[PDB]
């Protein structure tokens, strides 16, 4: 603050700024995907697709 | 109170006699083939003329 006092005044009260945090968290979750493919499906599709 | 009576050790001999019958006779002469496909399809010809 910057207030106006008299010329013979008495030095008004103090003030400062303030700095604040944000804290923005990540370790909770994760996006994922699965397949479940066989071992014989991979074999007969190496000769039956163009 | 014999000197070596409880300090005997029982040792088997090399006489394994496998007595089960695991015989694969008809499988042993079929001329094995591989098949990396879904199913075998072949053609059978009939009459008609």
């Amino acid at each position: 603050t910057a207030t106006g006092v008299a010329i013979t005044g008495s030095a008004p009260a103090a003030s400062m700024d303030a700095t604040l945090p944000a804290q923005l968290p990540i370790s909770a979750a994760s996006v994922q995907s699965t397949f479940t493919l066989n071992l014989k499906e991979i074999e007969e599709s190496k000769e039956q697709v163009t | 109170a014999k000197l070596n009576l409880a300090v005997l050790n029982n040792v088997f001999s090399e006489l394994l006699t496998q007595e089960i019958n695991r015989s694969a006779t008809f499988l042993g002469l079929l001329s094995k083939y591989p098949e990396r496909k879904s199913n075998i399809q072949w053609g059978v010809g009939m009459g008609g003329t």
